[PDB]
């Protein structure tokens, strides 16, 4: 019966 | 603060000089937080220029400018990040990532991944351009720490999203490749490379029983429930992700995290304020109550118990809906000392509580908890004292008005116990 942080990211300036 | 007109012009010059200030005002603009205007700059046709550009090596500040303005078209929509992969850009970042300049390499890293950090497909096509090799290189110092805070974040987070993602997961040979050097990363002593590496072991641990058992072979269960302790709680998040993971695999694989010691965090987790912290816990203490009794054993000798009956009693709905499965899951495995014990804690009066919610989910998984409970309690004569403490607490008045129910599941178990018990 066992039950189963930002994908991209811009550079900013800088 | 150039138009993109006079961008075009510049970059299409014949000049290289005039074509890096150029290359650095497209930065410039695709620098800015208020929709820098990629879809515009895409258009101008400028994606093939700057690409071309990251193999000028004799001029190294046009490879950082075109790096960097890459880098944050492939971070946009999937369709931007495809214009940067149909341009060519894959190769050549790979090429930059050999770069002696710290700072073109890095922004390679970082392109790479945000083109990774897109969906599988991509991930793959970054893999199969020989990424995994050159990325490791880069970390292949005797102490991490000698490396720029900065620097090792950003791989970090790149080798993340190259583990990340699922339909398919990522190919086993890259995870074998990549392990090593995160089980590194996840030793090492500061919290965002921390909390990132704990991030990509939950990824990989996403899966298959066969997924679990190569992280943990890796021996990283012990730092795992060390992090879990942690006070940040990006590092919490993902530590107790990935533990919970673990514990959705084999037995041989959910003992392992209790000799490690991760059940004396329990009583915090399944208090703390922050509720998706509640929620993950108590999914997991599902898990290892779906375990073998032995298992079951230790999260009472951990006094853990008690911690569901609270949960139970009152948490988000969310939780409380993982509390309930975790009832149920003891109580059809647990022993009929075990099942009495839960009994004593008090679980009979929550549990009734919780056939009053409009979800119709969690009334089954209440329902066959009572009915493993009931089956305990006949093993021992108890029946009927079970049966007046369930009517006292005004439990008869939640499962008869139950029988009223139009799911069929539901009022034929209801109907089931009213006459069996009742």
């Amino acid at each position: 019966l066992k039950r189963k942080l930002k994908l991209k990211r811009a550079r900013l300036a800088d | 603060n150039w138009s993109v007109e006079d961008i075009v012009k510049g970059i299409n010059s014949n000049n290289l000089e005039s074509q890096l200030q150029a290359t650095q005002a497209a930065r410039k603009l695709l620098s800015r937080e208020k929709q820098p205007p990629i879809d515009n700059i895409i258009r101008a046709g400028l994606i093939p220029k700057f690409v071309s550009f990251l193999g000028k090596t004799d001029c190294s500040p046009i490879q950082f400018e075109s790096a960097w303005a890459l880098t944050n078209i492939a971070s946009g929509t999937s369709e931007q990040t495809k214009a940067v992969v149909d341009g060519g850009a894959i190769p050549a970042f790979i090429s930059l990532l050999a770069s002696p300049h710290a700072h073109i390499s890095e922004q390679a890293v970082w392109a790479l991944g945000n083109i990774a950090g897109d969906g599988s497909a991509f991930r793959d096509l970054v893999i199969k351009h020989g990424a995994i090799d050159p990325l490791l290189a880069l970390l292949a110092v005797p102490d991490l720490s000698t490396l720029a805070c900065g620097y090792l974040r950003n791989l970090t987070w790149t080798l993340s999203n190259l583990c990340r993602n699922k339909n398919p997961a990522p190919p086993l040979d890259a995870v074998e490749q990549i392990l090593p050097t995160l089980v590194r990363l996840l030793h090492h002593n500061d919290p965002e490379v921390l909390a990132d590496s704990c991030w990509a072991i939950s990824y990989l641990t996403d899966g298959p029983n066969e997924r679990i058992e190569m992280v943990v072979k890796k021996g990283v269960v012990p730092q795992l429930v060390k992090l879990l302790g942690a006070t940040e709680l990006p590092i919490v998040t993902p530590a107790l992700r990935a533990i919970g993971n673990i514990v959705t695999g084999t037995d041989e694989q959910t003992q392992k995290v209790i000799d490690a010691g991760a059940l004396a965090v329990f009583p915090s987790l399944l208090t703390n304020p922050k509720t998706n912290i509640q929620k993950e816990a108590t999914w997991t203490m599902s898990n290892i109550t779906a375990g073998r009794q032995d298992q079951i054993q230790q999260v009472v000798n951990h006094g853990l118990v008690p911690f569901l009956v609270g949960v139970l009693s009152k948490a988000d709905f969310k939780t409380q809906k993982e509390a309930a499965w975790a009832i149920t899951n003891y109580t059809s495995g647990g022993t009929v000392e075990q099942i009495v014990y839960l009994v004593h804690c008090g679980i009979i009066e929550p549990l009734m509580n919780l056939l009053s919610a409009k979800d119709t989910k969690i009334i089954q998984v209440i329902l066959d908890a009572i009915s493993n409970i009931f089956q305990a309690a006949e093993k021992l004569g108890e029946t009927e004292k079970l049966s007046i403490m369930i009517e006292e607490c005004g439990g008869l008045d939640k499962i008869e008005a139950l029988q009223r129910h139009e799911n069929e599941s539901v009022y034929k178990a209801s109907l089931n116990l009213i006459e069996k018990y009742f």
